[PDB]
């Protein structure tokens, strides 16, 4: 379990995604992409924080205005892990209705 | 860590140790007594209208918080007749000017907001509380002396 | 003579740096053997010669450069 | 603690911000002079071979430092140990060391490891003096102490 | 505090030296690096191996200390030997250029 | 032996370990428990590294080890190389060699694995369940499908013969030989030059530069795949983390056996011809048995380790167990060292201290041995240790031949900066604590409370020179961060001079003709106080009107017997200017300041000396006593506590009356008690006047009192006034951490009895100041860890810079009066080759100069504006820095050397202010407000002023207002510096019309933060707009409209009968008006109002580099910039039109501003005024400059509200060492669209230009991310990251195939070498010299 | 996994600062403990993410006057593993210093 298979896992789900909701215009991917980084996240802590260990995910931030105001540590880094899938998950996106639009 | 105005004559301000853990070490005055319940009680004098009665009692926080607790340092005769007309008192621990009448409670003596390990240096009011605290610092620990002057 | 800075021995060749090894280079020679000082001792130990050598400005790279080839030679 | 003469002044240097100048008379009445009682706390192990009690008689000696010493390895009651003196002798048991075919001059001569390569006594680590108190040998049901105690 | 050279010790000196129960540590982490502020080269050399992390360096050093010759003999003492025996452990190693 | 300096970490060759080692091993019969004795050859025993024990073998014949090259019978002949120890290995020989884990799994797929194949497919065919076929052809499949085995029994009942597929490595093997490098490389440059993905374009960047580090490494890939395997040796193994055991007996013997044990059996196996399923379990076991000896073989999160799994991985006993901190961070065996209490000693000048005699006789032992050898006084080394025994008097003389001129080092445990440790000389001192010269306190930081200081013996004779050379007291006086001397004496000396230096009226002795002065002699005999008043003496003085000379003069002068005495103490003749006034900390303070300037650094530390001396002589003869009398108690006081209750009974009437709040009546009290507490401060002072008076009456002062309270209060040292007034008076307020505090505070004083509650409310603040000490210190030293941790890569290795072009110095301020003037800026620093005077064709360096205190007596009685200064980053140097720029190294007077680290004295200056910020300046009261009356913007000093971007507004009145965003304001002082700083609003009403200046007086500006200059320039009525509801609940003559939930721009009405300019949307917008008023221009239309520096967090955000809450948007170069712009359908304000196309179109989310309204045509480099400034896109546009003078002027507006002051040196060091991470546009030679190091491409640079190309690869912008990877471009594997895992980070420089090419400081600290600074690097630099010469 | 490793670190660490420091009470020796805390912890937020995903430590909070109040989520993760190892080598620096007694025969 590192950040190769949740981002394999994100891509999987966003190809099911583009699959059945049957989206072929780049504005009307914001259903599916946020939900495809609602269910790539994992819930167990130590599954957030084994990501973290290795290479693929940074610390630093685009946006600030992303981040929610809190006190705690795991909502801030795990809003970090949103922000770095979302990232990933545009240009993937890119591609996957590239491939949806050459594979069928 | 703080102080609240319910440590006046249950514990001391005075003595904590010197380690990090500064501020939850509170020791126990000297004239107070663990009630029966297990809460602590400092010992208050009855206060009449014209006399001051010599018996005491022993009062908890649930009871001073609705009652109404005069000064250590006030004026006191042979008899017991108040002769100023504006007794400087509190009521809640925060310390603000009432009649000659308005309070039934008085300090027996001048010892209870210092418990029994500073209570052996004189002139606190002419010390810092810091260096007060220092210096129960100093008095936890020594070694006997042959002479013991 | 206790010294205080060496800094007028900077005067002479201005590093700070070169001169803990010049003076080091100089002194194995003393502290070992075979060899005798320019300088009498005020009683103290090599490290205060050393300081007051290179502050005399007798001793630097050249002299012994051409004291290392002449106890090479010799030997 | 005990009061001495006090000059508020500042001097030469010697006290600096809060440092303290004494005279020399408070060493001259002994003033403060601290005693301090450690304990000697001896060992005696305990093998699978061997006998269990620690006796007297250990080699590699002088007879300088024997002469402090009476029966079953205790000094007198007012002898001085002064660093690396013997106290307490101790004792290695005779097991693990019989059945040596090798080492027989050394089991003659220091047998079975009675004192260590190089080590100090059993008494204080170095640096220290002072004469001893009392000495508190307990013993166990059936156990023949009686030389020793 | 101050222990002299003392018998038994196979690493850092930290058993049997001159105390009650002697260990040998705390040199500072930031005292490092005020001797690399000074430009400290030699004293920072002891603080690395010689006087710090050797076996046979101190026994070196005390010879020349009580025999008069006041050798340092600087390099690389009996640490990154280890370096290396650790490193060419593995299928990588490591080569010896100017 | 050698020396380490840039090593590869490249694949080890089977012929380099068959080379390496060279022999056969058979039955593993390695060690017998029950015989303890040298068996045979085996594998890790007794027989392979050597013998057991030093000099013998045990073979049975040729012991002496005459030829070498030959394993005979049981032991190893062979050493050829080295020493006993430090041999070869060994080998061990696998039938079939198995691949690396770590090139197989490099956390995760990193390095080791691409080749157009997923990792879970290549972790399948390593299994048992699947393979790769290699060799194919003539089919529909390939080379890189994946077969299972019912698919390869269809693909060789297919294809019939010749096929060919390993379940091993070995066709991995195969495959890697068979495709070609160069081609492959080539094919993924056509792909990187063809496609357009962008998750394409990292990928195969980093497939042509792992390609291209095959390539110019040299060297085979197929060496990753392990053939042949040395071994470690026995004792190479530390103890086991549970009881002591023994080597034989550790962790790692049994999965050794286990290996060997499974490779005989697959050697067994394979002589006796198995069939596949059993060959197949043979080396599938094999590789388990490899990659569990290797790494612990974990998957995913590794819930549990399996009842300590004993030695799962090597690189965890290489990082963890015998530890990657290595050196210097667990202290290592201090050897030597020791501690005790530190007293003080008033005596043995400077660089001199005591030492304890206990002490002294035991740190010297050797020392004693050697010499007692030397001299013949000791035959064996027994008898001299029975002579420090017996302690007699020869070897007390021994030991005073030992510390006669010996240094030493005194080390307190706080080091945060480099002042900590000092090197003194040791002097003995009966008893056993040490004594310590008085004024090295403020540079230890600590009091003499019993704080202990490690005592470090130099043992070699180069740390005698280290110690004598560097680090003394005497070599060290100014403070290496701020340039103040750090040597300042503290209430004792303060004290004593200024009771020398105290006049009186009327004393004995009068009239004093004297020569010599010599006005101590009759001090001394009778008559005379040291106190008396004006007399005439003769007082010698030289001056320096000569260059390089003295010239002597001689005058009689008005002054006191203690002025005259202290002229004596002053040597070669200061100015007497200095010495004629009390002193204090401040006058002596700057009286060793000048003789420092003056005079040098020899006659400065005996005059420093002397004038400790002497105020300690005479603070014993002064005699200041504190007694009751001393304390003085206000006549009127009790008076004005009265009136002060007074008042809070009025106030108790107001409370009674329902007029007052609560936070009203609190601030009225915190005022009423503060004005009480000012006039008995008054009144306290007033009252110190006239207490112990001589004998004289009728003056105007009545003879200043002598007490001692007063004489501490006005020298200054320690004595404030902050607590005379605790002392004395009221003491008013305390602290309280909740936020609030009492309404009846103490009256009373620490003279008067308090009551039981004032007590009772005092330790508040004593609650409250004592929990500040023991928070924070951790994160003090881990913001220093991080800062040398980010900059131990440079050093001094150069000699000239070389540049013209360097940071423009402009003298800046905070808002208010001057903080900083010029000079303190252009004081260091060396100048370029230009500085101007107002009149032309007039310079004053022709090149350069050392700026010292003469060059700023030129610049201060002339007149300049702005300083061209030779400074940092512009103009890089090759492999560290050349260090010309860095002029006047601070606590030192010379021109800058060689050598010098540079790093780590920035982060000492940067860490040596405290645990927590005190900028509260009063009580926890003080009722701070907004705004007063107004925010008040005008000018103070004279000169004319000139208006920065502001416009015409055409206005009814006579001023003229603006409605721009930034404005700025230049003022005249010499010839053209500024000197203030005033933060002008945007959109400041100006009272002052535009194209006049005018200098004193007339404040131009009246700004209150409740208007918003949208104004009519035209006059006319409103533009008529539409009223509908919805738009009226905005929040912070009604609102019509609102840009924001949809005030728009319209067109402005021109004319009074007819309904017909650009107006801004700044967020918040109420309508002040109604449609169809008759208004007039520069009325109210409609107006409604809507960076952070300061603090220890701060201080991270601005050393960090992290991106800001509000980031901003700049401007390039000239188009077409307007309101809407074509605008698209949603994701407004995109600039479609750009004149001169600049295909760069950036797309807003909408949350931004309103960027520009005029400037139709822009330039690289404008300021948007988005909040906060994002310093990455000004370093991309602008440059360098902008950046460099953001942070520095951040750091020190940090650093001014506390009163602490460092040089911008150190910071500029720290912003050099953050601008690494060179990303380029151009592509060049061997880069496409990376980041490379910026000295690797300025080497590129110049080897394009130099020879051949015209310019191939250039145009390359910087990055400034901070901590995380800057300090992770070490590109030296030794601390590439040291913190992180050991072999991940080996793996990379091995594929890489990167040189350390020494630079960096913590390298030869985690190696541990000779670091390269200091005198390290002349050695450093003898070795390269010594090297090119033979 | 990690934590395993640091926890035996700070062990033999924290051995070895009451071995050198020759303290004999449970009243002033909390400063070796201060050398533990100091020392063990891990750096950077490789190994701080990485020990942390290995079992043995918890988020919530022993003590509350311990836990660092800011929104850099860094220093609460160092004090977090800083609290921890104090809170677990508290009982075994009592238990090393009642085996410390009569350890080595001096």
């Amino acid at each position: 379990m590192t950040y190769n298979n949740v981002f394999d896992h994100a891509y999987e789900m966003l190809k099911e995604n583009i699959r059945y909701d049957d989206i072929r215009d780049t504005d009307d991917l914001h259903d599916a992409i946020h939900m495809a980084a609602d269910n790539a996240v994992p819930h167990y802590y130590a599954d957030i924080f084994s990501v973290m260990a290795s290479e693929g995910i940074d610390l630093e931030f685009e946006d600030s205005g992303l981040m929610p105001d809190t006190k705690d540590v795991i909502r801030i880094l795990q809003a970090r892990i949103y922000e770095q899938l979302t990232i990933d998950l545009w240009e993937d996106a890119e591609d996957l209705l590239n491939e949806y639009l050459e594979e069928v | 860590r703080d102080v609240h105005p319910t440590h006046y004559g249950r514990v001391c301000p005075i003595e904590t140790p010197e380690g990090p853990n500064i501020g939850l070490i509170n020791s126990l005055s000297v004239y107070a007594q663990t009630n029966e319940y297990g809460f602590l009680e400092t010992p208050y004098r009855k206060v009449t209208d014209g006399v001051v009665t010599d018996e005491i009692h022993y009062l908890s926080a649930i009871e001073e918080g609705n009652y109404v607790i005069a000064q250590a340092n006030s004026n006191l005769d042979e008899e017991g007749h108040f002769v100023e007309d504006l007794v400087t008192c509190r009521s809640k621990g925060e310390s603000s000017l009432f009649s000659r009448d308005q309070v039934d409670y008085m300090d027996v003596s001048t010892q209870q907001v210092v418990s029994v390990g500073a209570s052996l240096i004189p002139f606190l009011e002419h010390d810092d509380a810091n260096r007060a605290l220092m210096g129960a610092n100093m008095q936890r620990q020594a070694v006997p002396t042959l002479r013991a002057d | 003579m206790a010294r205080v800075t060496v800094q007028d021995a900077v005067e002479k060749i201005g590093n700070r740096f070169d001169l803990v090894l010049v003076a080091a280079r100089r002194a194995r020679q003393m502290q070992v053997g075979g060899k005798d000082p320019l300088v009498p001792e005020e009683n103290d130990k090599t490290t205060v010669i050393a300081l007051r050598e290179i502050e005399e400005g007798l001793i630097n790279n050249q002299i012994l450069d051409v004291r290392e080839r002449q106890e090479q030679q010799e030997q | 603690g005990q009061n001495m003469r006090v000059a508020f002044m500042p001097w030469n240097g010697y006290n600096f911000e809060d440092s303290i100048l004494v005279s020399e008379r408070v060493v001259q009445e002994d003033r403060f002079t601290t005693i301090h009682i450690q304990e000697l706390a001896c060992v005696s192990r305990d093998t699978k071979l061997g006998p269990e009690e620690i006796t007297a008689d250990i080699p590699n000696v002088g007879e300088a430092a024997l002469s402090k010493l009476d029966e079953s390895g205790i000094v007198y009651i007012g002898a001085e140990v002064t660093g690396g003196d013997i106290l307490v002798g101790k004792v290695t048991p005779k097991g693990e060391t019989q059945l040596t075919p090798e080492e027989k001059l050394l089991r003659a001569i220091f047998g079975e490891k009675a004192s260590d390569v190089k080590d100090s006594s059993l008494r204080v680590p170095n640096g220290v003096s002072g004469t001893v108190i009392d000495v508190q040998v307990f013993t166990r049901d059936g156990v023949e102490k009686d030389k020793r105690a | 505090h101050a222990r002299s050279t003392g018998s038994y010790s196979l690493v850092t000196q930290q058993p049997l030296g001159g105390k009650a129960q002697f260990g040998g540590q705390r040199f500072g982490e930031m005292e490092v690096w005020a001797l690399e502020a000074y430009g400290a080269a030699y004293t920072l050399q002891e603080m690395l191996t010689v006087k710090s992390d050797d076996v046979n360096g101190r026994t070196k050093m005390y010879k020349n200390i009580v025999d008069g010759n006041h050798q340092m003999e600087p390099g690389m003492p009996e640490s990154f030997n280890v370096l290396l025996k650790e490193i060419r452990s593995l299928g990588i190693n490591i080569e010896l250029e100017d | 032996t050698e020396e380490f300096d840039a090593i590869k970490i490249a694949l080890a060759s089977p012929d380099m370990i068959r080379s390496w080692s060279f022999g056969e091993v058979k039955k593993p019969e390695t060690i017998n428990y029950r015989t303890f004795k040298p068996e045979r050859d085996g594998l890790f025993c007794a027989r392979i590294f050597g013998p057991v024990k030093d000099y013998e073998c045990l073979c049975g014949k040729y012991k002496r080890l005459k030829h070498r090259g030959v394993i005979c019978e049981k032991c190893g002949v062979e050493v050829t190389q080295t020493k006993v120890r430090r041999e070869r290995m060994g080998h061990i020989e696998l039938a079939s060699p198995t691949a690396h884990i770590w090139f197989l799994k490099s956390l995760p797929s990193r390095i080791g694995l691409l080749l157009d194949m997923p990792l879970r497919d290549i972790e399948r065919v390593l299994y048992f369940e699947s393979y790769v076929v290699i060799e194919g052809g003539m089919t529909n499949l390939e080379r890189q499908q994946i077969l299972t085995e019912e698919q390869y029994l269809d693909a060789l009942e297919e294809f019939g013969d010749e096929f060919d597929a390993k379940m091993g490595a070995e066709a991995i093997q195969a495959l890697l030989k068979s495709m070609d490098l160069e081609q492959e490389c080539e094919q993924l440059r056509e792909e990187l030059n063809e496609t357009n993905s962008e998750t394409k374009r990292k990928k195969l960047t980093k497939r042509i530069k792992l390609l291209e580090a095959f390539v110019q490494s040299g060297n085979k890939p197929e060496w990753m795949i392990l053939t042949v395997l040395p071994v470690l040796p026995p004792d190479l193994r530390p103890l086991v983390p549970l009881d002591g055991g023994r080597f034989a007996t550790s962790d790692l013997n049994d999965l050794y056996r286990r290996v060997i044990n499974r490779n005989n059996r697959l050697k067994r196996l394979l002589d006796l011809a198995a069939p596949d399923i059993i060959v197949r379990n043979e080396k599938r076991m094999l590789q388990e048995a490899v990659d569990a000896l290797l790494d612990n073989g974990r998957r995913g999160r590794a819930i549990t380790g399996s009842n300590k799994r004993p030695l799962k991985s090597l690189a965890d006993m290489i990082k963890g167990k015998q530890g990657r901190f290595r050196q210097n961070l667990l202290g290592k065996r201090v050897d030597y060292s020791g501690r005790s209490v530190i007293t003080v000693g008033p005596y043995l000048r400077l660089h001199q201290c005591g030492l304890p005699k206990k002490m002294a006789l035991e740190l010297f032992k050797p020392f004693i041995y050697g010499k007692l050898e030397l001299r013949g006084l000791a035959t064996t080394i027994k008898a001299a240790k029975k002579m420090v025994e017996r302690e007699e008097a020869v070897v007390w003389d021994i030991l005073d031949e030992v510390i006669r001129e010996h240094p030493v080092l005194l080390n307190r445990a706080p080091t945060l900066h480099r002042l900590g440790i000092q090197a003194f000389e040791p002097v003995l001192i009966e008893g056993k604590a040490i004594q310590l010269h008085p004024l090295v306190c403020a540079a230890y930081n600590a009091d003499f409370d019993g704080d202990q200081m490690a005592v470090h013996v130099p043992l070699t004779l180069e740390a005698q020179l280290e110690a004598r050379a560097l680090m003394m007291s005497t070599n060290n006086i100014l403070s290496p961060a701020n340039g103040e001397p750090i040597i300042v004496p503290s209430q004792d000396v303060v004290l004593g001079l200024y009771y020398m230096t105290r006049d009186c009226v009327n004393a004995k002795g009068e009239g004093m003709v004297l020569t010599g002065p010599k006005e101590a002699e009759r001090l001394y005999r009778s008559g005379l106080a040291s106190l008396h008043a004006r007399v005439k003496v003769r007082i010698t003085e030289y001056e320096k009107d000569a260059n390089g000379e003295l010239v002597a003069k001689t005058s009689l002068k008005d002054t006191t017997v203690g002025r005259a005495i202290l002229w004596m103490i002053v040597p070669k003749g200061l100015p007497y200017s200095i010495v004629n006034q009390a002193l204090g900390k401040k006058a002596i303070s700057k009286m060793l300041n000048t003789c420092y300037r003056i005079l040098g650094l020899k006659p400065t530390v005996i005059f420093a000396d002397q004038i400790m001396y002497t105020g300690f002589a005479y603070a014993a003869r002064s005699g200041a006593s504190v007694g009751i009398d001393d304390m003085v108690i206000p006549e009127k006081k009790h008076e004005i506590i009265s009136e002060a209750e007074a008042e809070v009974a009025e106030i108790q009437e107001q409370f009674q009356s329902g007029l007052v709040t609560a936070g009203e009546r609190y601030n009225k009290v915190i005022d009423i008690w503060a004005a009480a507490n000012d006039r008995v401060s008054k009144a306290m002072m007033d009252n110190l006047q006239t207490e112990t008076v001589i004998n004289r009456d009728g003056q105007e002062e009545k003879q200043v009192s002598f007490n001692s309270i007063y004489m501490m209060a006005d020298s200054g040292a320690r004595g404030s006034a902050a607590q005379i007034r605790q002392l004395a008076g009221m003491r008013g307020l305390m602290a309280k951490p909740d936020g609030s505090i009492i309404e009846t505070p103490i009256t009373a004083n620490f003279r008067e009895g308090l009551n039981v509650l004032q007590y009772f409310i005092s330790t508040h603040g004593a609650r409250k100041g004592l929990a500040d000490t023991a928070l924070k210190t951790a994160n003090s030293g881990y913001l220093t860890r991080r800062l040398v941790d980010v900059a131990q890569d440079l050093v001094v290795t150069e000699d000239d810079c070389g540049t013209h072009e360097g940071i423009m110095m402009t003298p800046v301020i905070e808002g208010g009066d001057v903080k900083e003037p010029l000079r303190d800026r252009v004081l260091g620093r060396v100048t370029a080759e230009d500085v101007l005077k107002p009149g032309t064709a007039d310079i004053l360096v022709p090149r350069n100069t050392l700026l010292h205190e003469q060059w700023c007596d030129l610049l201060e009685e002339n007149s300049v504006d702005a300083v061209k200064v030779r400074s940092v980053v512009s103009c890089d140097t090759d492999f560290g820095v050349c260090a010309h720029c860095y002029g006047r190294d601070l606590a030192r007077g010379h021109i800058i050397n060689k050598g010098e680290a540079i790093g780590v004295i920035a982060a000492q200056s940067i860490g040596e202010p405290g645990t927590q910020l005190t900028m509260r300046t009063f009580h926890i009261g003080g009722a701070a407000s907004r705004a007063a009356a107004e925010s008040s913007i005008q000018v103070k000093n004279k000169g004319s002023i000139k208006l920065s971007n502001v416009k015409s507004v055409v206005n009814s009145s006579g001023k003229l207002v603006i409605t721009s965003r930034n404005t700025e304001l230049k003022l005249i002082d010499e010839f053209g510096r500024t000197k203030e700083s005033y933060k002008v609003p945007y959109g400041a009403v100006l009272a002052k019309g535009d194209g006049e200046q005018v200098a004193g007086g007339e404040t131009v500006a009246n700004w209150d933060p409740h208007t918003m200059p949208v104004i009519t320039e035209v006059s006319g009525f409103v533009r008529f707009t539409d009223m509908i509801d919805g738009q009226t609940i905005t929040r912070q003559s009604l609102v019509v409209l609102d840009s924001a939930e949809r005030r728009p721009a319209l067109k402005i009405v021109d004319a009074q009968g007819n309904d017909v300019a650009q107006y801004f949307l700044p967020g918040k917008a109420i309508v002040q008006l109604e449609d169809g008023v008759q208004i007039s221009s520069g009325d109210t239309l409609a107006r409604i109002p809507q960076d952070i520096t300061g603090g220890l967090p701060r201080v991270a955000d601005l050393f960090e580099a992290r991106r800001p809450k509000e980031p901003a948007i700049l401007a390039e170069i000239s188009g077409i910039v307007s309101f809407g712009k074509e605008t698209k359908g949603k994701r407004r304000l995109v600039i479609t039109p750009v004149d001169g196309s600049d295909p760069y179109e950036e797309m807003i989310p909408k949350w931004r501003q309103l960027n520009v309204f005029e400037g139709e045509r822009v330039e690289r480099g404008d300021v948007i005024s988005d909040g906060p400034e994002a310093p990455h896109d000004i370093l991309r546009l602008r440059g360098v400059h902008a950046v460099t003078r953001y942070i520095v002027n951040e750091v020190q507006d940090v650093y001014r509200l506390q009163g602490v002051k460092i040089n911008d040196k150190h910071i500029e060091v720290i912003v050099r060492q953050m601008l690494r991470k060179a990303t380029i546009v151009n592509a060049g030679s061997s880069d496409f669209l990376e980041g490379e190091q910026v000295e690797y491409s300025r080497v590129k640079i110049a080897n394009r230009e130099l020879e051949a190309n015209g310019k191939v690869g250039a145009t390359y912008s910087r990055d400034l991310l901070g901590i995380t990877k800057a300090s992770l471009a070490t590109e030296s594997f030794i601390s590439a990251a040291s913190f992180q895992e050991t072999t991940r980070v080996l793996t990379e420089a091995a594929v890489a195939g990167k040189r350390d090419e020494l630079r960096g400081l913590k390298e030869n600290v985690i190696v541990g070498r000779l670091i390269p600074a200091g005198t390290g690097y002349a050695y450093h630099q003898d070795r390269m010299r010594r090297r090119a010469a033979g």
